[PDB]
């Protein structure tokens, strides 16, 4: 629950604060929680162990095509009933990929990894990126490189460093996103 | 109407049993998924064998008993209600037959003081039941009508929490679980019972999967 | 400057001095003029348990107080600015010089010195 | 109610006014007042916890899907009643998605995510963003962000001087916005 | 029209009831709408077993007492109106007859002090009321004429709130419930009324399915 | 009536301008008239009281459709007399917009908004900004970003002294207008 | 043409009953329309059972009094003017009768002191009135001309303000009553009285659905 | 119009009641909230069982005695105005009528010595009173005309401070009280009155919340 | 209202009991929140076994005592006032009869010598009470109408302090008890007394979790 | 909740056991964290082989003794409360019964002198307590009613400390142990009482790992 697996000291290490009394623990907490939903929504992977999940099927194409909404699991059968089945199926999908081949039809399975050692360092990191963007930097001024603050004499360039996902916490999550194909 | 899904038994995914808010008076309806623990066990589904069970964790034990009555077909009943409720404590005695939960086939006129008539609907031979109001606190009193010939047995006297005798049943195409969830209007509002669900499924060849589940009906008033 | 940098909330006040008849002489510091002024600083502080500055010369100024000029008043030598915070000390500021930002007359600049900045000072009447 | 949501405090440790009061307490809360009808006017999005709605419901798309205005939860099944139906029906939807398929057609389930809702906090980050901005931006200082590259066309200075999106708020509170 | 929607018993979504504001004689309609709780229990819908139950929270006795007379058909009938106003303090009395709340098949001639002459409409035979005010505390005068021939009995009195007999139905293809709600124009403002309504639903094989709620009328003046 | 939408200590405490007599009450109740002026003129809420009107219709469609200057009341019919007419007939307009469907022909219809409250704080906001502009950016100086100046030898930077754009207001009612 | 659109009793959206500025002499206009409130209740709209009740805030009583006289057909009438000014203080009496407001089927001469005559115009046989002006206060002055044979009645000495006996209207396709307001000559600037509709819908039966407001007529002069 | 925060019985934030200043002859208004106090209490707000009770603190007792009459209707009636002031010292009565403080329904014209005429206003039954001043001691007098038949009853000689009879009232949506607070013209610059107001609040079931607070009314003259 | 945060039994953060102002007449509410002890032994919050106990640290016993008396429906009952004053000293008798406490379904004419006159509110059979005050000092005095038929018990003459029967209440859900505080007109300022709480949570299975405080309530006048 | 982390055994980080302060009364809940002991005991965590002794370090030996009786079901059981409390000095017996630690399926009635009557629950039988307080020292009075066949035995006589037979509990995935530690209305302020945990783990195999630790029970008066 947020409380073992991200330690609010490990945070108040991260971005320098620990002397802050600017930052209470509920502040904090108001970030490090907003920030574990702000970059999971983002990457759609639940972060609790392994969770079953029970769901419609829709077939698309004359070929047969079954397209899943978790990659499911790396050698565990995923099994489908009802929906003019007579006995529930096993089918084994492939590593990382969530598309399978053969009174609506239904399917179920279990995604997440294994133990309770949680989200890699990878998904971590991002968070702690984006939290230290947030506490030191409110969005009521635009920057730029560096931290400077210009002119132009037209339109501001901060289209978004003003608060938007501009230290490499966006972008180190999606190292983990999946492009489509 | 309530919907649960069951943990599949996976090892994978406050206290134990989940929740089921309750209102005095009311009955609803339960639903329960077993697609989740019993689709991988390729069988024949679902089975009607489930077995329920109460017991209470917290009762707060009643302050008016409950009594029984009887009387033949046509002919009117008289009773009292005072004999019901020990007080231990000196106070007035507020009489009281909500609308709400009268009787079925029968007028009863309350009295000024502890009295009441039950006059049976004629031609009509059965139990009917009313529940009195006794100072706030909530009984039953239950009257049973004869076919003029002999005699009528003598009723269980229903429970705060029930479930009814067989209203289930089991979907055996889409794996779920429907029964009745019924409160007595005597529940008192702050307790808590507890329903343990014993489902079992079965193998192509008749054996048999047990699967076991609990919720704490808690007691609440105004939903 | 920026209307939205005036973000000091301050009273200026006046010094009203006489003895008491016990022979010593007291200071009582009355409040005039209360609004949003800047405040930036121009020198370091020595701080000295108990909270009051250790500065010399007494003539150096140590922070700029702009707030919106007033024609009727005159800020003399007897002028002191009370700054309140939220959750930090109060400090007493005596005023040393004004200056009419660019003789614009729209922002009149108070050259100060911190006195004292401790959670026991005398606040105005 | 709303300093219940987002107690004032919270609002002046984020946005550094604090041992540094600018715009009074009171100012604060209209503020405040005025960051809930930006939010929650941009989303679509509403302030109850865990709802269940009845809606009527059109079957535009002539193979039959149905857009709902919610997110049904996952697992529990929407019923159909209303409209030529002999009974009510049991559609299980698709998780985290609002199509289904197949005398006005009614529909009723269950919004919301099961447990405690708050105001999903992230769709707060941006208010308190909009408040930030709002406190050092009164509107006498020309801050212009462009949208376009070209130009204005006149020597006009670009524009998107709007606040709630040069302050990171839009791009905050889009995690929660259909896209359609 | 006031429309209700209910809390449909799902383990989710300042005071209990829902609020009813009132004003005396208005008659308004109420519909409440059960489609979130019984449409999930696929059955036959709503059934025609609604019951209803009024209740005072906060009543403030009335000062000025109800009468009642009786009379002959096309015979002129008289009485007083200077005994139903015991007044604790010493006051001059304004008789007064609302136009609004006169009879409603004859006439009245509010004499001089507390006198009154009730003409009733020639060819007519019924029950009528009219609404006297007795320095602001207002009360009903019921007079029942008879058709010559022997009595007539003794209508009820109308209390401050409300619902009539029967102007309640349910529609099974929508779930909504329609009755009446009708307030006297002797309630008081400032008082609190409580109604509790309890519906039955019903499965396809015709078991029960019990719901209860409650509203707070609230008896408030100008609207 | 824009005395209780605004109170004039609500303005002077944003501005933060209060004191310096330069910014008299006189003209800060301009300055805050002329903020409510375009306020319901930019986002159409009809701040202003009754003003009815008696305009001639020129019906303008086969379909039928009459078009009016200024939106009527929503609820109240808006009769049209003459024209061939000798029995005045009486339509009910739809809420928001200002179209209807059927010697000339005339109409009188009724404007404006009666009731006091019922101002969203998103408009506010906008005229707060809008007058915390005027009250410190004259028509002089044209200035350029953060505030400041330039020299640009081609020219200069243009529409930047004018107000309710530079500065909030414009896109703080946007989120009240339509298609 | 007043318009007021009344509050449809759904409990949502200075003083409560709204406000309609009448001039002395004027006879106006006014519409109600009934739609946001019976048009959810789906029956047969209004019906023609509208009562109406007139009550005083504030008066400011008359100065003059008012006068009834009676005379044969064709006969002039004889009549004095200084009578009906009871004063308090001294001060002359500048009696004038407005050509505003004079009579309709007769003629006046005013005489020096307090007197008139009224030659009825010829062939005619009813009442007729004039509004006379004693020293800035008005009063009316009715006169009842008779067809030869025995006596004509005595009218009702029209109040300040009125609503006319049968002028009110009620389109059931649009909800939307009307009647006429009209304000005598006599009313005093500044006064304002209470006006109080009482409406009936009807349901698709034939029950009653009762619907009261009211309304603050303030006599302002200058329109 | 005065307005009161009633303190919220936190246990947290020079004599105990706060004060009021009247002057004499004036009805003002007072409002008290009492949202501090009954919003916690999260239920139906406050009701309309207000009481109020007037103590004298400090009176300084008048000088002329009050004094009653009686008479029929239309009759003049005729009084004396000198043994109302029985005066231990040796001086002169000037008598004085004062013309803010006239009669109502009449008209009286003091004679050179203690007497006055008071000639009702014509067809006119009910109370007149007039507050004359013998000598800088202001009193009262009252008369009642009688519609001729019986007599009427005795009034109560209005008292220095007092609070009318039916002018309060709750808005339970606010939690305000609204009462009037009207001063004799007799009240004697520099007294003290003493008022208590007891108010009840009701939960969201119909119980009780009571709370008591005082207020001390110092006369003062010119304001 | 009162909010108390209990101490959570953590072995961590002038008196113990925390201390409670009330006023001689108030009904007050306070709310304990247990969360701070309830909430780390997750289970299913707190049950409705309160239990109460008030006791004196300080009395000054009272002067005037109080009595009891009886009488059936609607006839008139006397009594006196005086035997209930033991005076030690020499001294006189100023009964008096505060309008704030006066009687609830009857109306008391004191009497000139501690006599008095309580006549029941006609159609009424109960209990009723009201506050004399011999003296300065208060007590109460007690009356019983009985319904013509037998005899009423006898009431228990309410303690300066209480805590009433059935007004408490636990949302498990927030871990926050409700009860109320009725405090004697009688209860004389500068006393003090002591109230204990044993509020009893629960863990998952239904066991106990008991927790102990006390409150020192000081009876203040004046808030 | 007290939350205790224990000493890990690594040769690393006034008296012995750490403190935990009780309430006369309470019944707390204790947990202790065992992780940092046997987290790096890569195992199977604990198991339920948990074991407690409780010994004093200062006693303060009761003044009053404690006893024993009996009675069979329905019959009234008497007794006497003298013979308990063996005084040294000359004084007076200010027979108690708390209201807090009252009876839980009877009542008592304390007589004026040591006596009582215990009047069991109708229907009932089984132990039954309650908590004297004969001058201020505590002691139980223990009694047992028996289903009319043969005889009760004799139940233990619960001590001041003690730790509740079966509501010990342990987590085996977080090495958490929970107990409960409930102390009785008689310890004396004052006393410290001493509490030795061994607790076992288990490694890989089922092989053992033991663990002593100890805690100092200081019972305190005012929490």
């Amino acid at each position: 629950n947020l409380d073992t697996l991200l330690p609010l000291q490990t945070i108040r290490e991260h971005a320098k604060c620990d002397d802050n009394p600017r930052v209470t623990d509920d502040l904090l907490k108001l970030y490090r929680e907003a920030a574990f939903e702000a970059a999971e929504l983002y990457t759609g992977l639940s972060f609790t162990p392994e969770k079953t999940i029970v769901e419609p099927i829709r077939l698309k194409g004359r070929r047969g095509k079954i397209i899943l909404s978790a990659t499911p699991i790396a050698g565990r059968p995923v099994v489908f009933y009802g929906g003019g089945l007579g006995s529930p199926l096993e089918l084994i999908p492939r590593p990382g990929s969530n598309v399978l081949f053969f009174s609506q039809l239904m399917a179920t399975y279990v995604t997440g990894r294994r133990c309770e050692n949680s989200v890699p360092a990878g998904i971590i990191i991002g968070i702690l990126k984006l939290i230290a963007w947030n506490i030191n930097n409110p969005g009521d001024e635009v920057m730029s490189v560096r931290n400077t603050l210009n002119a132009n004499a037209q339109g501001l360039i901060g289209g978004t460093n003003n608060g938007a996902v501009i230290s490499g916490a966006q972008d180190e999550w999606f190292r983990y996103r999946r492009v489509l194909l | 109407m309530y919907f649960f899904s069951v943990d599949p038994r996976n090892g994978a995914s406050s206290c134990c049993c989940e929740s089921i808010s309750a209102r005095p008076g009311e009955v609803n309806g339960v639903m329960v998924s077993y697609a989740a623990w019993s689709a991988p066990l390729r069988g024949h589904g679902l089975t009607n064998k489930t077995t329920f069970e109460i017991d209470g964790v917290s009762v707060t034990p009643p302050k008016v008993s409950n009594a029984f009555g009887r009387t033949k077909v046509g002919v009117v009943f008289e009773g009292t209600l005072s004999d019901l409720f020990p007080n231990p404590e000196g106070e007035q005695v507020e009489y009281e037959i909500s609308e709400l939960n009268g009787p079925s086939n029968g007028v009863v006129e309350l009295g000024a003081n502890g009295a009441f008539t039950y006059t049976p609907g004629a031609l009509f031979t059965g139990v009917d039941r009313f529940w009195f109001s006794i100072n706030g606190n909530i009984g039953e009193y239950v009257i049973s009508v004869d076919p003029t010939t002999s005699e009528l047995p003598q009723p269980p006297f229903t429970t705060p929490v029930y479930v009814p005798a067989a209203r289930r049943s089991v979907d055996p195409r889409t794996h779920v679980l429907k029964f009745v969830l019924g409160v007595s209007p005597a529940a008192i509002p702050g307790d808590v019972y507890r329903l343990t669900v014993r489902q079992v499924a079965i193998d192509c060849d008749g054996n048999e999967f047990v699967h076991i589940s609990c919720y704490d009906i808690s007691i609440g008033s105004c939903g | 400057m920026r209307t939205a940098d005036r973000k000091h909330r301050v009273i200026v006040c006046s010094q009203q001095s006489d003895v008491d008849d016990e022979g010593r002489l007291l200071i009582t510091r009355a409040g005039v003029i209360q609004g949003w002024a800047a405040i930036a600083p121009v020198k370091a502080i020595r701080f000295s348990q108990d909270g009051v500055s250790m500065q010399k010369d007494t003539m150096q100024p140590t922070h700029d107080i702009t707030m919106n000029y007033n024609p009727d008043v005159n800020v003399s030598v007897s002028a002191w600015v009370y700054e309140h915070r939220l959750k930090s000390p109060p400090r007493w500021f005596k005023v040393l010089s004004v200056v009419n930002v660019d003789e614009c007359s729209r922002y009149m600049k108070i050259r100060c010195r911190l006195v004292e900045t401790s959670d026991d000072v005398t606040p105005p009447v």
